[PDB]
């Protein structure tokens, strides 16, 4: 049904073999209580220091793509306190982040965000 | 605090030890109304072991590598509807006790002395009461500081702190009071009427174990005021930057 | 048009005080459209009969209802108020009344001006949350006290019950005046604590529609 | 006749809410003769003027009757009733006002009937006995509690004298939920917990002396 796709980084031979499609998003919630979910207006592109992910030392086999996001808030935890729906914010993504900034809507930690 | 937090089951003795002491008086609607009371006094283990239980989970939050400002106060949150546990129960006892006191009245005293000073025991039962509750509204005002202080009158706390130092100072002289009283009336409670071993019986636990609450006061009056300059001092980093410790559920992510 | 509260009032083996029920009637129902429901539907005794309410007793059975009105077939939403007078039989019909919870808790979430008296305070038994907490916890009011019903007591477990009911919630509270009028407004709230204390609660009541 | 009414007021800086004073004295002095006293007949102060009450507040600075009386000349056997607006400085003046503690003794002596809403409710503390015993023991009475006190600025010993007032009184609870109207009336005296507990009070009252 509604699917969200998302790029994802694979981590091989340490370093410069990132590669696969965009894999789907499936029905996902506003779960957490500090984490907004974003209509993403915009994504930037940044080379990925993967031998910072690779001694920062997370076992993923996929990790997240796009981090310098903008876009609108869409809705928000319960523990939220700077931020309401239809604000519009900016913001980088975690480097350990749950989600991927290549796609339209996003959870993220609400003080990785600025209006 | 959380050791003589422990010493509250003191008072837990002598309640038991004061259900007995109405099942005495029965022998010596008041039929129906001792069982239904001591029936409600029973359930005190049930209303208080939380209270200690929760004192000893601020405890467990107050421990090393957190900061505690006002954090560690979320289990005093919950300590503060324990505490209001106790006091409900309390206050479910104190209409109770002094109808029942009037009833003990009815039971035969003769003297006018030992009916007209077990009022005045119950009037300063029902002041022992009092000073409790202030407590008790107090304590869980101060749990809003914990979550939520829209007020956010940093300076007004920092200075109530102080209220109870004084409210609990003086508490431990009206529970002085309490056992000084109780003494000659449950003396002369045990002269003159009969079944003098099981007077003896109730009496002695009863008046030492208040004596031993007295004991357990008082340390906490002595504890509060030599912490007291020490929790103000604590609760307020700098001026006006208080309120930014005390703002809702940033610590936590702080915390984390 | 004069705007609507209702009145519910004990069948019970206790019954209705008479006094009350003439004292909430009558001064409200010039002003309100009053109207007096019972669980089942069962014929009112009177309770605490009198030289005093006698008269008002025999207008109450002449007048063209005299048939109390459904209380389970009562939407509360077109009432503007809910008023209870003073039912020592509360605790079996009026306290197990879903209905009269469910009517509650529509007022109650509405803020709609409720007012009890007396007796009929523990008829508010029936209405606690979904949750075992009370919808009336925060609010402060009276109750009938142990100190009432000691006094020509009848002790059971059901006057054990109807005083326990304010007794359990801290948050709620309960003022003893052995035969005293005794009234408490507290937003929306009114609560009256015996037969005397009939006469402004009801006038509060009908202050707040005023 | 129509009677009349005892309005004891505080002179001393920032003394009167002017809110109360509109409702209570407007209100009442249609169905009372009203006569304001504080100590010393000092100029009256005002607390929350409104934008609303400006101009009504510069009327009642225009009005021939808006002198303060000096209060230990008052007989009471000509005022029916005893009127207390919400006055945050009565705390200083009204609470150790000698006079004021033999006129609610004499209200209670005749047991005439007695009004205090607000910050004035602190104002019946005053009511010594010889003894620490005092006259309003087994009377039921809100005031204001901890909670208006903490979320207003309460420095400079201002509230701590009605904090320590409360635990004097007995079966006197004072009601939480500071923003929410209160009032309560227990034989002759009505009581009111805050500013917004005015408008019912003196209603109630009016109802006592109805």
């Amino acid at each position: 049904h509604h699917h969200h796709k998302g790029l994802y980084f694979q981590q091989s031979s340490t370093d410069e073999e990132i590669t696969f499609v965009f894999q789907e998003k499936e029905d996902l919630p506003v779960t957490e209580d500090n984490f907004v979910k974003l209509q993403v207006k915009a994504c930037a592109l940044s080379q990925i220091n993967t031998k910072l992910l690779a001694e920062m030392k997370m076992k993923k086999d996929l990790f997240p793509v796009g981090r310098e996001i903008a876009g609108i808030v869409l809705d928000v935890g319960s523990k939220v306190s700077f931020f309401q729906p239809d604000d519009e914010v900016v913001g980088i993504l975690p480097l350990d982040s749950e989600d991927p900034g290549l796609c339209e809507v996003v959870r993220v930690h609400e003080h990785y965000l600025v209006h | 605090a959380l050791a003589f937090v422990q010493d509250l089951v003191t008072a837990l003795l002598n309640f038991h030890t004061y259900t007995e002491q109405r099942i005495q008086i029965f022998p010596v609607t008041i039929s129906p109304l001792n069982q239904k009371f001591s029936q409600y006094l029973h359930e005190n283990a049930s209303y208080v072991r939380p209270l200690e239980e929760g004192m000893l989970h601020l405890f467990e939050s107050i421990t090393e590598d957190t900061v505690t400002v006002l954090e560690t106060t979320v289990k005093l949150k919950t300590f503060s509807e324990h505490l209001t546990s106790y006091i409900c129960f309390l206050r479910k006892i104190l209409p109770y006790q002094l109808k029942s006191l009037e009833e003990e009245c009815e039971s035969s005293l003769c003297t006018s002395a030992l009916r007209a000073r077990n009022l005045e025991l119950s009037q300063d039962m029902k002041k022992m009461t009092a000073v409790f509750e202030k407590l008790q509204t107090y304590i869980a005002l101060l749990a809003l500081p914990s979550t939520e202080p829209d007020g956010l009158l940093r300076t007004n706390y920092s200075s109530v702190l102080t209220n109870v130092g004084a409210a609990l100072h003086g508490f431990h002289d009206v529970m002085k009071d309490i056992s000084k009283h109780y003494s000659q009336k449950a003396a002369i409670e045990h002269e003159l009427p009969t079944a003098t071993q099981k007077l003896i019986t109730t009496n002695d636990c009863i008046l030492s174990s208040v004596v031993a609450l007295t004991n357990g006061a008082g340390k906490i009056a002595s504890f509060f005021s030599n912490n007291l300059d020490y929790f103000i001092a604590s609760l307020s980093y700098g001026p006006k930057a208080a309120s930014g410790f005390i703002s809702p559920l940033s610590a936590e992510c702080m915390l984390q | 048009n004069r705007p609507a509260c209702l009145l519910v009032a004990s069948g019970a083996a206790e019954g209705v005080s008479a006094q009350s029920f003439l004292h909430c009637f009558t001064m409200a129902s010039t002003a309100f459209n009053l109207q007096v429901a019972t669980p089942g539907g069962k014929a009112m005794e009177f309770v605490d009969v009198t030289e005093s309410n006698a008269r008002w007793v025999q207008d109450f059975r002449l007048k063209a209802y005299a048939s109390p009105a459904k209380l389970e077939s009562i939407d509360g939403a077109r009432y503007h108020a809910l008023l209870i007078p003073s039912c020592p039989g509360a605790l079996t019909d009026l306290a197990s009344s879903g209905s009269l919870a469910r009517i509650l808790q529509h007022f109650h979430s509405e803020s709609k001006p409720i007012c009890a008296v007396g007796h009929g305070v523990a008829a508010l038994c029936c209405a606690t949350n979904e949750d075992r907490s009370w919808v009336f916890d925060s609010y402060s009011l009276t109750g009938p006290s142990v100190c009432e019903l000691v006094r020509a007591p009848g002790f059971a477990r059901l006057p054990l019950v109807v005083e326990d009911f304010v007794k359990d919630s801290g948050a709620c509270f309960s003022a003893s005046e052995p035969d005293a009028v005794h009234v408490v407004l507290d937003r929306h709230l009114v609560t009256g604590q015996n037969a005397s204390s009939t006469v402004p609660a009801v006038q509060n009541l009908l202050f707040l529609c005023g």
